[PDB]
């Protein structure tokens, strides 16, 4: 390539270098190679000098020139998509009426939301993001995903005027309740859209089957919708950001990664977990083994805005925890008081996307990446609160790759690789902490409809899971910040637990979380723990030795 | 006071910092580990802003605020502090005497080079400023090696000047973010360790014998004294090497490394040599690593190996490819690479370092790039240096070399010559790229002419008459005297002459003469000397045979000789089963021959004498001397030996071996008297010494086995004769026992040691010992008149004094060749390459010139044992065994297992029974564990050939190491050993590095000790005595 010739000329100094002259014959060395590569990368081309030396001719090294950044395939893509771990989990959980398992929101726009504009935007949205096209065929009694092309019928659309009814909220609620029943997973759009007109402005309902979307994917979809509507209002060509690596390729690289020995290196950790979790259990107010979503009840507890700001700004520093570490330590103490169990296991939803494949960028990728892993919280030594928060901090750091590996081993690694793993601990309890709501209210061009209804993104959403679906987890605990306050939601099945026992559990949570926020804000020093320092396998028994030796030496 | 707030970070040490922490903990004769950049600045310099800029430089780089903590840890750590100011001493001397100022400055600068950093307790930099005038400042900036590669200083000084400029111009710092050394640590933990150890174990695989350079002296003391020498190649020779490199597709560093390779080959025997190469160790895979301040510089083994037919270009290609294949793995620490090798340590003992950019010049150009008020006017550097030798090369305009060397170990003449040879190699390589490695000469004209002068010196002019003509001209001098006595019967010289004339006149009637040869299968008698001399006067060559030989071997020798005629006694006529005429020497017709002198009818040039050697051929082969060969020896023996003339000589060597005829002609032509002795009496030392003393014999000649052994036969050695004045010996590597020492010292017998292939003569060099002082392994001495002697390599090239090579022998002693199987002759016999017109014989011996001009013998080229990387002189182990009071006679051999794995074993005969350890300890007093024999075999008698040489064939095959007992007393160290080593239960006398320990696990060991107990022990202890029992001196 001419660029590479030009670098050789203006680095080796010799002019007129031929297309296959020899780097060592021209007088290169371990330094002229560095000068070539450093110069070359200015053109965004990359070349390890190992290749420049080993293939010391222009004609031979050019076969190893690369672009520094990959261009992710922005084309239209289609075809077979392997199940990801969470999709395989979904089909393996085998709900009744799987065609009604959704996420949604209701948007609002005071000045109106003209149907043709939002239609054109959703069209471009579904042209752009491929995974929203998939269908799930139940071929041969197994399941396979087909990523459809642009063969029309991207999404179902509906439009309504509610001004004839005074109680517009009830009408829009009942209609969105209707739409949730209509996901033809084998053949049809997985995105449903409805627009409700009203004198106070237009309301826009989005609903999407959960198999193809996620909270991060909703933040993306909203800000892309905002920029798309800005383009449509400006009348310019709707032109979304550069497509990041499409979910098909993520599924492929994951299936490839799922059999690498790298993941299997985690296997002794998850074994050391499961071999200890063997006798994990959770009590029930009544002996029952299945429930339906209509049996689920939820209740909320709040901290005051002052305590929420203290938790957000000051409670972390005293231990270099992050927010998750404190909420989860409080959950540990809550169960330690309420259950009086020696141990408990909690399942957490990571956002996935854990940089598992170095060439994979998914920052703009719509899909269901939610990655589930169990964690065992120790409850035996709750007395020294100074240490319980340290212990919980460290266990959260021992989890490899923040837990993306475990459900690959459960669902995708070929079963000879996955060793002794039993996979027979189940999510009786789960905890998650969302960010702020600001993923929804991210922009002023439109906002959350005051008639939001039961159609929230969160597990407090009423309509988005079908009333006949089975309750897959007994306690679902989610935290979020709104109005400047932390809101905790506890979900339970009315047939497994009664109201008084969840009022107990939720107060025994609020108590210990306020205790922890006070304790850690009052502590004015900073302490640190072995995970802070960058010494592999350093321990409390050793870090406080090193800090003893320094204090003695100096 | 300390607070936990202050620590920024911790790390495990990188392999380089691990190695340098070990090094810094090892030594305490000095702890000079340091660098002292010393920079002279003229002009205007605001010392306040300089101070500030140094404080901002120490804040900028985390590696300058690093401290290394190891005192009690499982594993050394870097601890990085958030704040740690460095000392900045300042001394305004501008008001001081020019006579004082330079002294005060020099005294300080030299004192600072002595001020050792404490790797934990002190900041690892200093700066000092001396203001010498209104516009003159000198900076001293000592720092520790462990902080950074010294060349990193070019970065640090650039940042420092940028900071100073920013402060002077009140302008924001433009410096980029620091490329953090932790970025490389991550990459070191990402990399697969075992793939690289499994490569380096392959690279070293066949490394049979360690490289050497001629160290002057043993480590009698750590008299280390850092010394230097430097030189450079001419402009043209350098750009010629550049042309070679650019034509061969290799770097100039590869050409330089190959030239140093070929040099180390020619300086050794080997075709396979390994030395340390120092490489930047910065993996190009890292982003920005060429700006990363830290410790990267690494030592790798570099191996150059050649085929015999390989051109230098073909070695260039091979060493280039071997370098590229190594590059992915050059970050591995040498302490682990050494563990991959059968040389578990001492794999490398000198370095070749190539540096395209020295720090001076590079630094000396910097401040010229900035408008600041001062100019850096000079710079110096100082670096205490590890190795005994280090060849720096700077590929400057004139390719310049420098040998940093410890002059306590290399003589300046050794290094001066080494640089001469290194230039002569480079010139040969530079003129023809395609010369064979065998054909490159090391020697300049000044050495070539000086060695060849040893042929032209000790030339001598002699009458070169025929051997029987010399006898006749002697016999006319004193014919009436008794020449020979056998049993109790004697002949005069007259009677010997008359009988020889009679027998020669008779033998000529059988056609014997110039075209003819005679077999002389005669047993010892007066008739034997008469027989020889008569056959000589018959003018044909005489072919003696030992009656004690196998009849099949006798018949082989006869038929292969094509001998028509055999002379014997009557009883031997049955031995001659061959179709050959057999003459009774007693036949009365010989009494009728005319007794007056027979005419001399063959000439000194013609064939004379033939005997049959052993060898690698299953057939014995006959080597034939010409008369000129013995005549040349006789005149030298008269001219230049202390052997007395009118003297009585014991004949001992049997007629099958040429020293017999060294006895015979040397006795007769000196006019002495041959005392013959009956064949078997050689078996009866109690009768030999009785005869010698009762006959008052004045001269003896003894095989080497007689000297080694019979003087330890205490009852007889304490009864040894004292009438003897001179002893002659030859045939085997001579060894003098402590008993033989005491006897020679008391009796002051002149011992003469002679050497020769027999294919010339078993004398062609000699030395002689007045009994005043005697080495344990005497040399084989000087060449002799009209003998040329050369130590050559496989190319027939001369090789320098002090280097080993093939001992070619030349001049008047060189025989005609082989009587039959003459097709072998052209392999062994050739013209002297350096001087046509002289014959030369290719001895299979190695030898070395000693600087005093004596010649050293090194055994056969086939037997260079090179056990487990090391060469061994078996004579040293033999010396130690033979000087044991219990051992009478002993031998050592390179045996091998039935897989072909060589091992040392000893064959021994003793005055008492004793345990294996009762001699093994007696060796361990002095001999390294690569050269103590693995097994000891007890025998009744060592097999000897009647020539007296030991026989490797007749000793029995062996039957059936460091292994040691678990003689536990306290397990504490054993538990420490077991937990660190993990590989085995540990013997209390067992060896840490033999157990697979290495330099760094030794520090892990001691750091464990000094926490698991309130104990300490200097690291050198674990290298002086690498055993658990070594710490018995330290537990209390
Ligand atoms: P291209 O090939 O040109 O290279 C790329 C560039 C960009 C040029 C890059 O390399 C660069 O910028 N250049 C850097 C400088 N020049 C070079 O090219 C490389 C170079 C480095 C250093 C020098 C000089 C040296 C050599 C450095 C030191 O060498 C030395 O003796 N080693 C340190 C001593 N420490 C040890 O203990 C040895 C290593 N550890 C061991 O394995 C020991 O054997 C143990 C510890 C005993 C093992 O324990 P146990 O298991 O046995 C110091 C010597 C001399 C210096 C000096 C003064 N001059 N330069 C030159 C070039
Ligand atoms: N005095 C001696 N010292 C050392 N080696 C000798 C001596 N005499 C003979 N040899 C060696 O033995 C071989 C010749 O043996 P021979 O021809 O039987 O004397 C050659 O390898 C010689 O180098």
């Amino acid at each position: 390539e001419s660029i590479l010739v030009s670098i050789w000329q203006n680095v080796l100094g010799i002019e007129k270098i031929g297309i296959r002259d020899n780097f060592y014959s021209l007088g290169g060395d371990s330094i002229q190679a560095i000068q070539v590569v450093a110069r070359l990368h200015s053109y965004q081309l990359k070349l390890e000098t190992k290749d420049l030396l080993n293939y010391p001719t222009i004609e031979q090294v050019a076969l190893f020139v690369k672009s520094t950044t990959r261009k992710s395939d922005q084309g239209i893509i289609a075809g077979n998509v392997p199940l990801t771990p969470i999709q395989k989990w979904f089909f393996g959980k085998n709900f009744t009426n799987t065609g009604h398992w959704n996420q949604s929101s209701v948007l609002y726009r005071p000045e109106g939301f003209d149907p043709k504009v939002i239609q054109s935007v959703m069209d471009k949205i579904i042209e752009h993001h491929d995974a929203l096209r998939m269908v799930y065929q139940h071929e041969n009694g197994n399941v396979v995903q087909h990523n459809r092309g642009l063969g029309g019928q991207l999404y179902d659309f509906f439009s309504y005027n509610l001004t004839a009814q005074p109680d517009v909220q009830q009408a829009i609620e009942a209609e969105t309740q209707r739409l949730h029943s209509s996901m033809n997973l084998q053949e049809g759009p997985l995105v449903k859209v409805a627009l409700f007109q009203t004198l106070h402005g237009d309301h826009l309902f989005l609903a999407i089957h959960h198999l193809v979307v996620d909270g991060i994917s909703w933040r993306i979809l909203f800000e892309d919708l905002a920029t798309g509507y800005a383009q449509a209002l400006a009348g310019q060509a709707i032109s979304l950001p550069e497509k990041t690596d499409s979910f098909q390729s993520w599924s492929q690289w994951l299936q490839e990664y799922a059999n690498e020995a790298d993941l299997l290196s985690e296997i002794p950790y998850w074994e050391s977990l499961e071999s200890q979790a063997k006798n994990v259990s959770l009590p029930k107010d009544y002996e029952v083994t299945d429930c339906k979503q209509k049996s689920v009840r939820n209740m909320r507890i709040r901290l005051h805005p002052e305590e929420t700001e203290q938790l957000l700004k000051h409670a972390n520093q005293a231990y270099q925890t992050e927010i998750n570490d404190l909420l989860l330590a409080a959950l540990g103490l809550a169960f330690a008081e309420w259950s009086k169990l020696a141990q408990i296991v909690i399942h957490l939803e990571g956002h996935g996307r854990e940089d598992i494949i170095e060439q994979a960028n998914v920052a703009r990728t719509v899909g269901w990446f939610t990655s589930q892993y169990p964690v065992l919280l120790d409850l035996k030594q709750t007395a020294p609160l100074s240490d319980y928060i340290k212990l919980t901090k460290e266990n959260m750091r021992k989890i490899p790759r923040k837990g993306i590996g475990y459900d690959i081993l459960k669902h995708v690694t070929l079963p000879e690789n996955r060793g002794s793993l039993s996979f027979r601990v189940q999510p009786e309890v789960t905890f998650n902490y969302l960010g702020q709501f600001d993923a929804d209210m991210r922009t002023e061009l439109f906002t959350r409809s005051p008639y939001s209804g039961g159609n929230t993104l969160g597990a407090d959403g009423k309509n988005n899971l079908s009333p006949e679906s089975e309750v897959y987890t007994a306690l679902n605990i989610t935290g979020l910040i709104e109005g400047g306050e932390l809101v905790l939601t506890f979900s339970y099945s009315s047939e497994q637990y009664r109201e008084e026992s969840i009022q107990q559990l939720s107060q025994s949570y609020q108590k210990h979380l306020l205790a922890i926020i006070a304790h850690c804000t009052e502590k004015k020093e900073v302490e640190r723990t072995p995970s802070d320092f960058s010494v592999k396998g350093l321990q409390m028994e050793e870090m406080d030795d090193i800090f003893e030796l320094l204090a003695n030496r100096l | 006071v300390f607070s936990k707030e202050q620590v920024q970070d911790m790390y495990a040490l990188t392999p380089m910092q691990e190695g340098m922490l070990f090094h810094a903990l090892l030594d305490q004769e000095h702890n000079s580990h340091l660098v002292q950049m010393s920079i002279s600045l003229q002009g205007d310099l605001d010392v306040g802003l300089f101070t500030d800029s140094l404080h901002v430089l120490v804040e900028r780089y985390d590696v300058f605020r690093t401290l290394f903590l190891y005192e009690k840890l499982k594993q050394p750590l870097q601890v990085v502090l958030k704040q740690r100011p460095i000392p900045i001493e300042f001394y305004d001397l501008s008001a001081c005497d020019e006579s004082e100022k330079q002294l005060r400055y020099t005294q300080y600068k030299r004192a600072d080079q002595e001020r050792t950093f404490h790797l934990a307790k002190d900041p690892l930099m200093r700066v000092a400023l001396f203001q010498m005038s209104q516009h003159d400042y000198q900076v001293i900036w000592s720092f520790h090696h462990i902080l950074m590669d010294g060349w990193c200083f070019s970065i640090i000084f650039d940042d420092l000047l940028a900071i100073y400029l920013s402060l002077q111009n009140k302008t924001a710092l433009s410096l980029e973010p620091v490329q953090p050394y932790s970025r490389f640590i991550n990459w070191l933990e990402k990399q697969n360790k075992q793939a690289a150890l499994n490569y380096w174990s392959d690279y070293l695989e066949a490394y049979e014998q360690k490289t050497t350079l001629p160290k002057k002296e043993a480590a009698f003391a750590k008299a280390f004294q850092p010394t230097q020498y430097r030189f450079s190649l001419n402009r043209t020779l350098t750009k010629q090497l550049g042309t070679i490199a650019s034509q061969n597709q290799v770097t100039l560093s590869t050409v330089i490394q190959t030239i140093w390779g070929v040099l180390l080959q020619k300086y050794n025997a080997a075709h396979d040599v390994l030395f340390g190469s120092v490489v930047s160790g910065r993996p190009t895979d890292i982003v920005g690593i060429d700006k990363m301040v830290g410790l990267f510089i690494n030592t790798i083994p570099f191996r150059v190996q050649a085929k015999a037919g390989q051109t230098f270009s073909e070695l260039l290609q091979a060493v280039h490819k071997r370098t590229l294949q190594s590059q992915p793995y050059e970050h591995v620490p040498l302490y682990d690479i050494q563990t991959q090798s059968v040389l578990k340590q001492e794999l490398i003992d000198h370095l070749l370092v190539i540096e395209n950019y020295p720090l001076v010049e590079a630094l000396q150009k910097k401040a010229l790039n900035q408008q600041i008020g001062f100019t850096i006017t000079a710079v110096e550097m100082f670096e205490p240096t590890n190795y005994d030798l280090t060849v720096m090369v700077m590929p400057k305009e004139e390719l310049a070399f420098r040998f940093d060397y410890n002059a306590a170990l290399f003589d300046e003449q050794v290094v001066q010559k080494l640089a001469g040879h290194l230039q002569q190699i480079a010139d040969c390589v530079a003129n023809n790229s395609g010369v064979e490695l065998c054909q490159i000469p090391l020697l300049t004209e000044a050495e070539t002419s000086q060695l060849l002068a040893k042929r032209t010196e000790t030339a001598a002019d002699y009458p070169a008459a025929t051997m029987h003509e010399l006898f006749s001209r002697q016999a006319e001098k004193t014919p009436e005297q008794v020449a020979v006595v056998f049993a109790d019967q004697h002949l005069t010289y007259r009677e010997l002459d008359e009988k020889s004339n009679q027998l020669a006149r008779f033998l000529r009637k059988k056609g014997i003469g110039t075209g003819s040869l005679v077999g002389t299968l005669l047993d010892r008698s007066l008739d034997m000397i008469v027989g020889i001399l008569g056959v000589l006067k018959a003018g044909g060559a005489f072919v003696p045979i030992d009656p004690e030989l196998p009849a099949e071997r006798i018949a082989y020798m006869l038929t292969h000789s094509r001998v028509p005629l055999v002379v014997t006694q009557n009883h031997l006529r049955a031995k001659v089963t061959t179709p050959t005429e057999t003459i009774d020497i007693n036949t009365a017709v010989i009494g009728e021959e005319s007794r007056a002198p027979i005419e001399s009818l063959n000439q000194p040039h013609d064939l004379f004498y033939i005997i049959y050697t052993s060898g690698t051929t299953g057939q014995p082969k006959g080597v034939m001397l010409e008369h000129r060969n013995m005549a040349n020896l006789m005149h030298f023996t008269f001219d230049q030996t202390n052997i007395a003339f009118h003297e009585k000589v014991l004949q001992y060597t049997t007629c099958s071996f040429d020293v017999c005829y060294q006895e015979i002609f040397s006795t007769l032509l000196s006019g002495g008297q041959l005392y013959l002795i009956t064949n078997e009496l050689r078996r009866h030392v109690e009768k030999l010494f009785a005869f010698i003393q009762e006959k008052q014999i004045s001269i003896l000649s003894l095989p080497v086995s007689f000297l080694k052994f019979i003087f330890n036969e205490q009852d007889y050695a304490q009864s040894f004769p004292r009438c003897v004045k001179h002893i002659i010996t030859a045939g085997e590597q001579l060894v003098v026992t402590h008993e033989l020492q005491k006897y020679l010292r008391q009796h002051r017998v002149f011992l003469h040691n002679h050497y020769g292939p027999s294919e010339t003569h078993v004398v062609t060099t000699c030395t002689m010992d007045p009994g005043q002082a005697i080495p344990e392994l005497p040399p084989i001495g000087k060449p002799i008149s009209n003998t040329g002697i050369y130590i050559l390599d496989e190319g027939l090239q001369l090789k320098p004094e002090g280097i080993v090579g093939e001992l070619y022998i030349s001049g008047a002693n060189v025989g005609r060749g082989y009587l039959h199987q003459p097709e072998l002759t052209a392999e062994k016999f050739l013209d002297n390459p350096y001087q046509p017109g002289e014959r030369m014989y290719r001895t299979g011996d190695l030898a070395r010139w000693l600087p005093d001009g004596q010649l050293e013998f090194l055994g056969r080229i086939d037997h260079q044992v090179k056990i487990r990387g090391h060469r061994i002189e078996l004579g040293e182990i033999e010396s130690r065994l033979l000087n044991h009071p219990a051992i009478k006679e002993a031998v050592v051999i390179d045996r091998a297992d039935e897989t072909g794995g060589k091992f040392l074993c000893a064959y021994v005969v003793l005055q008492k029974a004793l345990s294996d350890e009762e001699m093994r300890a007696y060796l361990a007093q002095a001999l390294p564990e690569y050269m103590i024999p693995s097994f000891f075999v007890t025998l009744e008698r060592i097999p000897v050939t009647p020539n007296g040489k030991t026989d490797r064939r007749a000793l029995p095959k062996p039957e059936g190491d460091y292994v040691a007992p678990t003689t536990e007393l306290e397990q504490k160290l054993v538990a420490i050993w077991e937990q660190i080593l993990g590989v085995s239960p540990i013997g209390i006398q067992d060896h840490f590095f033999t157990l697979g320990g290495h330099s760094l696990k030794a520090i892990q060991l001691i750091s464990r000790i000094q926490k698991e107990c309130q104990a300490d022990v200097p690291l050198r202890v674990l290298f002086e005595q690498p055993t658990i029992q070594a710490l018995a001196a330290y537990v209390e």
